[PDB]
């Protein structure tokens, strides 16, 4: 029943400062080590570094030294660290994970056993902006999409006829560019049924309380 | 210098299938090496430890061998919940580091994409941007190359990609590609040219269309 909870993920603007924290229950909190990894996009995992919460001891990795900061709290059962001068490549999900019991006094396995589920954190400096929502029209099936422009932060829901439409969807990631998310949708119907019957798509930005409905109408230029 | 290599970067497969997964260190790190799995939308989870001591409840067809500077992964008739990504650690010495991964994936017959050419939207035109968009849907295998052509000629930037994970049902993947330009440049050509090559065909796919 051992757990280890992390922090909610979280937003930043460039240069910032952050603090995420790791908080253990269900074994003795001094009894291990407490690692900290970093995943990035492209799934790499790397290893931060760790703390021993029995005698506040770091090892860090070389290559984050002086950008991540280990400490640890006996009363509160927590672990934290601290990211300084927040760029754009620390964008990652960020991971803690228990040493599994020790070999012998002295020697470990320096392997894992326990997780916690991990914490996003994402650099950017933009603001609560809502999405512009564009029409996809064409020029046996038809093809047609919506693409969900210049949005910040994630995440966005994108319905086709309000659900009506759930078959032969494909609604694609996310990706972020200058500090702006950019997403998009297609749907695929027969021929025999657009632009006879009528196709929207709906989209839905809670952070920005906007909702929005684009009806796919044929171009006729 | 210790640096782990992990092949092949992605294998595909059925169920019931056995592989072996290898992971390789530039210098001998002894028997200082464990494995890990990891499903989508979880985190990694402990498998083997020491190369070859396998975790409490890690089904026994999870076999791990090796020593010096080669380890094997080995899983004896893989079931559906085995697909995921597996890491191998080296312990021997700091900092610890990990492998690339080895993608485990559900295998099934080679299909070609859909593709699709969307022109920018007037709705976007007037506010001064223009973005083309193409799609390619529900192709098999994976690995896909797509380049874009203004009036024959290529365009390295201002491209957003972006993938699905292979489908649920019927296992392919999908990709949108889209290319964010100038209400300007956009209006400087003529002929707009989304191109991909895929296992599924020796000569590009192409898909095209001029502003007319």
């Amino acid at each position: 029943q051992v757990q280890l909870q992390q922090s909610g993920n979280e937003l930043a603007k460039p240069g910032a400062s952050m603090k995420m924290s790791c908080r253990a229950s269900g074994y003795s909190f001094t009894s291990y080590w407490i690692h900290w990894l970093k995943q990035r996009p492209d799934q790499g995992l790397e290893w931060i570094g760790y703390i021993d919460p029995a005698t506040a001891y770091t090892e860090s990795n070389q290559k984050f030294k002086d950008k991540a900061i280990l400490t640890a709290d006996r009363s509160s059962n927590t672990a934290f660290m601290y990211l300084n001068s927040l760029t754009s490549e620390d964008s990652a999900v960020y991971y803690c994970a228990r040493e599994s019991p020790r070999l012998r006094r002295g020697i470990y396995y320096y392997a894992m056993d326990y997780w916690g589920q991990g914490t996003t954190v994402t650099v950017s400096s933009a603001k609560t902006t809502p999405p512009s929502v564009y029409p996809l029209a064409p020029g046996s099936m038809v093809t047609l999409g919506c693409l969900v422009k210049g949005y910040f932060p994630e995440p966005v829901t994108v319905t086709w006829n309000s659900g009506s439409l759930s078959s032969g969807v494909h609604t694609f990631p996310a990706v972020l560019q200058s500090d702006l998310y950019t997403l998009s949708s297609s749907v695929t119907v027969p021929s025999s049924t657009w632009p006879s019957e009528t196709v929207t798509c709906n989209v839905a930005h809670p952070a920005s309380s906007t909702k929005v409905d684009k009806k796919i109408v044929p171009r006729d230029c | 210098d210790l640096v782990l290599t992990q092949s092949p970067a992605t294998l595909s497969v059925t169920p019931g299938d056995s592989v072996s997964f290898s992971c390789r260190a530039s210098q001998s790190i002894s028997n200082n090496l464990h494995w890990y799995q990891q499903r989508t939308h979880e985190s990694p989870r402990l498998l083997i430890k020491y190369a070859s001591q396998s975790i409490s409840g890690i089904p026994s067809r999870f076999s791990g061998s090796g020593s010096g500077t080669d380890f094997t992964l080995s899983i004896s008739s893989v079931e559906t919940e085995d697909f995921g990504m597996y890491f191998c650690q080296q312990s021997n010495r700091w900092p610890l580091t990990f492998g690339a991964g080895t993608k485990l994936e559900l295998k099934r017959a080679d299909a070609a994409p859909t593709v699709s050419i969307f022109p920018p939207s007037s709705e976007q035109l007037t506010s001064g941007g223009a973005s083309v968009v193409c799609f390619l849907n529900n192709f098999y295998p994976k690995d896909i190359n797509v380049k874009w052509k203004i009036d024959g000629s290529e365009r390295q930037n201002g491209v957003l990609n972006s993938w699905t994970d292979q489908d649920s049902k019927d296992s392919t993947y999908s990709m949108s590609s889209t290319l964010t330009l100038t209400k300007d440049e956009y209006e400087r050509h003529n002929s707009y040219t989304c191109e991909a090559t895929h296992k599924t065909s020796t000569s590009p796919i192409v898909k095209s269309f001029n502003r007319n």
